[PDB]
């Protein structure tokens, strides 16, 4: 799987969040398979700085660490 | 006491009374316990063969693999199956925690 | 007819057979256990599950015979 850089940031408030959701549950769908996340940089910026606003890059880190690690995880055959 | 005499000829053997099972049925509403009467008495005609209509074990087999009729929403996370001497240290946190969420 | 003397077995004769019919009757169907209708006439056979494997349809199988098994016992606890 493919993740084309910030593709996942969206138009509305929480379509984002759904993107990223879909991603991982489409791909928790096949058990055998990868996520590429390509220049991590531009969807999982340093959380809470000052010198940046929106907050929704905030929120969709918050977002990954939730769902790429969370709880209740088995078949970790996703990487 | 009504539903087991009503669904049918058939009673909880001198094993157990009926207060102890009221104990086991924690928050089940009343359609719940006419679900779980009628899965009860299926569990026991031809799950198991046996030409009886009495029951002590069954209950124990078969209400942890029931869900409450009102009860389903977002899972429970009943799979993760983590116990408490795997955790260890904590003592600080896990004592406050189980005080107040357990207790 | 005046061969009323005997009518274990007898013969139709289109010359003499006519098509007459009454309401709907009922009966019961052949046991698969039994007998391989399918089988015998070439039709697309239903998968032959084999209840000692597959866990789940000895559930079905179970229940749907018990409701058959309760027609002597005559109560209303079909579900």
């Amino acid at each position: 799987f493919s993740v084309k850089g910030p593709e996942l940031l969206n138009m509305y408030i929480g379509e984002s969040e759904a993107n990223v959701r879909r991603v991982f549950q489409k791909a928790r769908e096949a058990k055998p398979c990868v996520i590429f996340f390509d220049q991590i940089d531009s969807v999982a910026p340093k959380r809470g700085n000052q010198g940046d606003s929106g907050g929704v890059m905030d929120r969709i880190v918050s977002q990954l660490l939730a769902e790429l690690d969370g709880m209740s995880t088995d078949a970790d055959g996703v990487f | 006491e009504y539903f087991f005499s009503k669904n049918q000829i058939m009673k909880l053997n001198r094993d157990l009374q009926f207060s102890d099972l009221s104990l086991e049925t924690e928050g089940f509403s009343p359609l719940d316990l006419e679900i779980f009467t009628e899965k009860i008495f299926y569990d026991l005609q031809l799950e198991r063969d046996c030409d009886n209509v009495v029951t002590r074990e069954l209950f124990s087999k078969s209400l942890s693999a029931f869900t409450p009729s009102a009860l389903r929403g977002v899972k429970l996370t009943k799979e993760t199956n983590i116990k408490w001497g795997d955790i260890g240290a904590l003592a600080n946190a896990k004592d406050v925690l189980l005080e107040t969420l357990e207790w | 007819d005046c061969f009323s003397k005997d009518n274990s077995h007898f013969i139709i004769d289109p010359n003499r057979t006519k098509l007459i019919t009454t309401n709907i009757t009922n009966r019961r169907p052949l046991p698969l256990s039994r007998s391989n209708l399918q089988r015998y006439y070439g039709f697309a056979e239903t998968f032959y599950y084999d209840l000692h494997i597959f866990p789940y349809v000895r559930q079905l199988v179970n229940i749907l015979e018990t409701s058959f098994n309760c027609s002597q016992r005559g109560i209303t606890l079909n579900a």
